[PDB]
RNA sequence: AAACUUUCAACAACGGAUCUCUUGGUUCUCGCAUCGAUGAAGAACGCAGCGAAAUGCGAUACGUAAUGUGAAUUGCAGAAUUCCGUGAAUCAUCGAAUCUUUGAACGCACAUUGCGCCCCUUGGUAUUCCAGGGGGCAUGCCUGUUUGAGCGUCAUUU
RNA sequence: UAUCUAGCGAAACCACAGCCAAGGGAACGGGCUUGGCAGAAUCAGCGGGGAAAGAAGACCCUGUUGAGCUUGACUCUAGUU
RNA sequence: ACGAUCAACUUAGAACUGGUACGGACAAGGGGAAUCUGACUGUCUAAUUAAAACAUAGCAUUGCGAUGGUCAGAAAGUGAUGUUGACGCAAU
RNA sequence: GUGGAGGUCAGUGACGAAGCCUAGACCGUAAGGUCGGGUCGAACGGCCUCUAGUGCAGAUCUUGGUGGUAGUAGCAAAUAUUCAAAUGAGAACUUUGAAGACUGAAGUGGGGAAAGGUUCCACGUCAACAGCAGUUGGACGUGGGUUAGUCGAUCCUAAGAGAUGGGGAAGCUCCGUUUCAAAGGCCUGAUGCAGGCCACCAUCGAAAGGGAAUCCGGUUAAGAUUCCGGAACCUGGAUAUGGAUUCUUCACGGUAACGUAACUGAAUGUGGAGACGUCGGCGCGAGCCCUGGGAGGAGUUAUCUUUUCUUCUUAACAGCUUAUCACCCCGGAAUUGGUUUAUCCGGAGAUGGGGUCUUAUGGCUGGAAGAGGCCAGCAGCUGGCUCCGGUGCGCUUGUGACGGCCCGUGAAAAUCCACAGGAAGGAAUAGUUUUCAUGCCAGGUCGUACUGAUAACCGCAGCAGGUCUCCAAGGUGAACAGCCUCUAGUUGAUAGAAUAAUGUAGAUAAGGGAAGUCGGCAAAAUAGAUCCGUAACUUCGGGAUAAGGAUUGGCU
RNA sequence: UCGAAUUUGGGUAUAGGGGCGAAAGACUAAUCGAACCAUCUAGUAGCUGGUUCCUGCCGAAGUUUCCCUCAGGAUAGCAGA
RNA sequence: AUUGGCGAGAGACCGAUAGCGAACAAGUACAGUGAUGGAAAGAUGAAAAGAACUUUGAAAAGAGAGUGAAAAAGUACGUGAAAUUGUUGAAAGGGAAGGGCAUUUGAUCAGACAU
């Protein structure tokens, strides 16, 4: 909603900095097993049911 | 705009080639992940456990 | 504008400024920007230059 | 009809953000948690829940304190340098 | 079986009444010592309709004994009562309609209203509309005095009990028939859900006793014994005897 | 006769079986006794030059202090006598600290980042108002301290 | 709409499959036997058949399998006296 | 007896007129004679049954004067009716 | 025959172990064993024994993978798209322009509540998604953005929830919310206190109830009653001057209703506001609608048109004034009068004459024309005008006085105010107040972008379903019915070509008119308005629009 | 049907043998003649389905008696070793 | 006594559909309002030496070139089966295909005389 509390919007904070893919340098280093972002989320794929 | 992310990943060690080439390379491998997951659920996607079936049996 | 941690009030950020850089604040608007942190407009007196002052603190 | 027409009708939250525990399980009504029993004493467990007992036991979070009790321990609670 | 309907009503939820719009509990005064030894003049402020009560409320101001403050009495209001008029509480006041008296101080054959059962509590007999007790004898001896209730019982009780003059006024209420089903609603809408009633009969046999059955009939003798534990007590309880009296029956 | 269909082989496809590995699991044995109001377990949110996560950590935040080792970390950038030395390290050890908001959670509440009260102190011409900084304010119970209550009750006094 | 085309493109179902008559046969064959016949590849319809598809028949019966309900079944029980 | 000035759609009437049309599109009751049944308005089987079923006002019966009737709780210094009192509550 | 173990063959092997393919070969009746060839890269085998999670075609078997169906069903509701240019490798789908349309103000418009959480906006961009396409996007990558003393939360209490004192319970916990309690905070002058005061009873409970106070113009890629400019108000607190007030210590005036610039007032009580239903008609106000003159611009001009469209606006706040109701003074009324649409009022004092009040609301002025709007000229600047009216069974809405209805009479508290009272204080520079004016300081925390739906919520989704609410133009018409249009917004839904059967949806049919069928199912018929006419029956209210007929335009 | 027994948002109360029901065994999150989740539980089944390599030798019974026994067991018989 | 915690040593155990559900960013992603339910997913090579450069294409990519012992290892990466599919080659085919016995025909093949 727009009027929200402010632990909504600490969650949503948190979302807004996840949403986002891999650090591409994170590919280049040895042993690297990450191929992609495994955990990115997306607004009309996945509510985050807060 | 005085510096942008691709500064940033430049003096990160990712050129722009290499930064094109990794995220075709991700979204790829997202893509086939998403072609196994519809290739496995719709073997048991459609078990409805109360289906009504109005013409009963 | 200053980013600002979120623990802090009007009142402290008008101190503050007034302490870390010596001008006198005519008010603040603080907000908590969608990436979680405290957005401050500090808006000076009249007889100060924001524009003097932000490339005294060294960003132009 | 009780399908899709009814299912558009719930906007509510029965539920919302526990504080004890973060999971969406706070019974807006009752104020009772529905998986830490917050705000009571004892956080609701149950021992034909073992997966549940598995899922928040300790040791499933950083044990902020409880890591460094061996080491202690190993050590005798020695004090000084 | 399941929980029949009347068993339900006992444990609240939604069968309690609808209190909001009440003005008070109607009660006396305090059984205090200016009240219990001479008189106190109170003034009738204003009379009030109560939300689910067919008499109206009269509210009395009454000076304290034994402070400034002026306790306000919301008192049951009898035919005769008026805004304006001196409503003289005690064992010293005039009898006049309106006035409370204890029993042990008015004559034979006196009409009184919301009269206490004991002396003590702040009247229990004879409140609802256009009811009353008359004051069948008295017995000094043991200090009772012998009335008759709205019910046609005879009861004694302690003459120090007291006891409005007059009828609770709102008489002949239940002579107008509510024709709609609205007006019956309306009249229950604050009276703790009663109604509308499902014939048990048409319930079906797991919801009532009475239910079931090819046919709409109750099956066996609907006149449920005394003793019969809760979730029987379902028809006539403890009924001495039925069907149409045809008979005098006393007045 | 072609096409098409079928059967087989070669090569190529779809698919990931077989074979071979294995920082995992399982079971057994042996030794130890160590959570928490000096605030645990758990949670939320944040912290890296460049990280979303895992791991680590708490506004001193992939960490500080102490000790040992003795020259790295590494994907890049940077730092580089920093290295014949109180000294690199995403090292090991760990006895000193910091330890956000919480949580048995403890001023009152909490779907509020709500509302108080006290002490010291600073500023706003201020014991009262406002603001900043620091420290506190739960309950049950014990021992003790102090102040009391009760014609429950003793002595003494008019 | 169907139909044809460009793009996109499933599902039900599928022992193997698909021309009949008669015979016998689990007493109503697509296959078996005796006959009739039988020529690639196909399109739009079509509803005779595939005892077509959907569901381990709900009707009935069996089970020393239940469940809802009833009572004056058997054995108890809350409450109440 | 009475003059000037300003202002609005409402009804009635009369000519004239037309390929007798004109609520010109839109919009918009089929009606009558009966029978069974439920008085009526209302409500229910969301997702096969909207009914003649339920409810209803009306009528009637039953219990109860509070140390009570009906009902709830494992218990309670517990509770609903009850902010109540037979013109009331409770059960049919 | 297989996994694994003991022994042995000083077994095989990077010069290639295991595995895998092999209509190539040999052996055994068979389970299977051996060999050649290709692929391949690191372990494996024969024999004597031991051990077992040891042998698959099935179990509507489990998992995983893949087929015919099949380039088939199909991508067909919501009226509809077309041309040119640009961009681009590529355009039915992107953009711009030019058309044609639709939603038609109870919209396909403009905002919000729940919900979503960055979808908002910019730049780059097509791997995947947008069941066609794509240069486009709610997609991808990277960033930007949400500014409050006045809007909400916060505060109050509603239905209710819930500790403490208590009491149950083995116990997790339960009852209980002011009761079987030794239950505290308020005013001070200074933690007693001078001392006093009070006896109420933790707390939570509404982003639609109550509630302290903010409006206009401008501004952004995306903000806004929050920013900027200007103009106000509330609360808390210091608080100085002026005014007011007095030796008659705490004001005057009015016959009165009552007026003011103020014009002491403790404890304690009283009252008021908060604070309230629904419907009907009437009055008034606002906004919108219609329209006249005029001052500008635009459209039309074969012909006509003093034409058609369009701008002419004035916020919060402040001063003066303004009203139905109500009340006051004079007077005393039947020949009863006054009066509403609605029948109510008058010797408990009418009509009438004169006055007081509430300021809903309107007028003027200040705010403020300096703003905004509309034009013209010159290269941003400079000028003008922004004026005066009219009407209403008009629509929405506010409000007033009323009336109808109930066996329905249609919240609470916080908070604020006033009153009764006279505790206490103040006397002549002695002063006391400062509900008067002006002046000073501060107002924290959290929410603030966007959608709010045939694409941003829920329905497995970009689903013809569901989801609360505000504003609401013109014409026809009784009508926020149907139809057309204005502002605004869309032009989205795979498309092209033909017009077979059968369909779905819409229709029409000569004569007959239910003969069809279980059954007039489906369809048809009538239909608005005015006038006439209207039966049996009836609970006397109805039946009733009964039935059955006539008229209906335009123009003068 | 459309001014009321009206429709509806939010808050709130009632929780599974319980609730609620203008009464249909209806509703209680697509679940209702007893919701959902986990555990007891790999519940029991005289019943249905399946039960994985080769060869060799031998190779049957649906009958007696008794069982709440009649879709099953015990016993005797037939059969192998 | 010990299926919890810490620290160790082992096995005729399992070897990625097995073994804990989790050998991996596993009680993670994800579903449900909620209690709860809950996966899939290991391997290039010794070393990225991860394909400089040329050319066709708008681009993905392709063909060369090159690294490599091996691209019959190209971040879809050890080996790479079967179902299923493409091309090439062979053969047959009048409403099934498949099978047994026997031989003709075509293709293919071992052994033995040569000792």
């Amino acid at each position: 909603a727009a009027q929200k509390s402010f632990r909504i919007k600490q969650k949503m904070a948190k979302a807004k900095k996840q949403n986002r893919p891999l650090p591409q340098w994170i590919r280049l280093r040895t042993n690297n097993t990450i191929r992609y972002n495994a955990k990115r989320r997306n607004w009309r794929r996945t509510k985050m049911n807060i | 705009r005085t510096i942008t992310a691709a500064d940033r990943r430049m003096v990160s060690g990712v050129t722009e080639k290499q930064y094109k080439k990794g995220m075709k390379k991700m979204q790829q491998l997202e893509k086939n992940a998403i072609n196994t997951q519809i290739r496995r659920e719709i073997k048991r996607v459609n078990f409805q456990t109360h289906y009504r079936d109005e013409l009963l049996q | 504008v200053f980013q600002v941690s979120m623990k802090a009030n009007k009142y402290q950020i008008k101190k503050a400024v007034k302490e870390l850089y010596e001008v006198d604040v005519l008010k603040v608007n603080t907000l908590v920007r969608p990436n979680g942190t405290k957005k401050a407009y500090v808006r000076l007196t009249a007889d100060y230059d924001a524009l003097d002052i932000a490339n005294r603190i060294g960003y132009i | 009809g009780k399908g899709t027409p009814s299912f558009g009708k719930r906007h509510n939250k029965s539920h919302t953000l526990c504080n004890r525990c973060g999971r969406r399980s706070f019974h807006v009504q009752k104020k009772t948690c529905s998986s830490c029993g917050y705000p009571a004493a004892k956080t609701r467990s149950y021992n034909w829940g073992a997966k549940a007992k598995r899922r928040h036991t300790t040791g499933t979070g950083r044990m902020r304190y409880l890591k460094h009790v061996s080491r202690r321990f190993k050590n005798g609670f020695q004090t000084g340098s | 079986g399941r929980v029949i309907r009347n068993q339900r009503k006992g444990a609240g939820s939604i069968f309690t009444s609808h209190t909001r719009l009440r003005q008070g509990a109607a009660k006396l005064r305090t059984l205090d010592y200016a009240e219990r030894h001479g008189y106190i003049r109170g003034i009738v402020k204003q009379i009030v309709h109560d939300s689910g009560r067919g008499a109206p409320l009269a509210k009395v101001v009454f000076r304290d004994p034994y402070k400034y403050r002026l306790r306000e009495e919301i008192f049951i209001a009898n035919e005769g009562v008026h805004t304006g008029q001196f409503i003289y509480a005690g064992k010293k006041a005039s009898l006049n309609v309106g006035n409370v008296l204890p029993l042990g101080s008015v004559p034979e054959g006196t009409i009184v209203s919301n009269v206490e059962e004991k002396p003590g509590d702040r009247g229990a007999l004879a409140r609802a509309s256009g009811n009353y007790v008359i004051i069948i004898g008295h017995n000094p001896d043991e200090n009772k005095t012998r009335v008759r209730l709205p019910s046609g019982a005879k009861k004694v009780i302690s003459s120090d009990a007291r006891g409005v003059i007059g009828v609770i006024a709102g008489g002949g209420r239940v002579d107008k028939p509510l024709l709609k089903a609205g007006r019956a609603f309306h009249k229950y809408r604050l009276k703790r859900n009663s109604w509308p009633k499902t014939r048990g009969v048409a319930m079906n046999p797991v919801d009532h006793p009475h239910g079931g059955g090819n046919h709409q009939h109750i099956g066996k003798a609907s006149t449920i014994s005394r003793g019969a534990v809760s979730g029987q007590k379902a028809g006539l309880i403890a009924a001495r005897r039925t069907g149409l009296l045809r008979g005098s029956q006393k007045t």
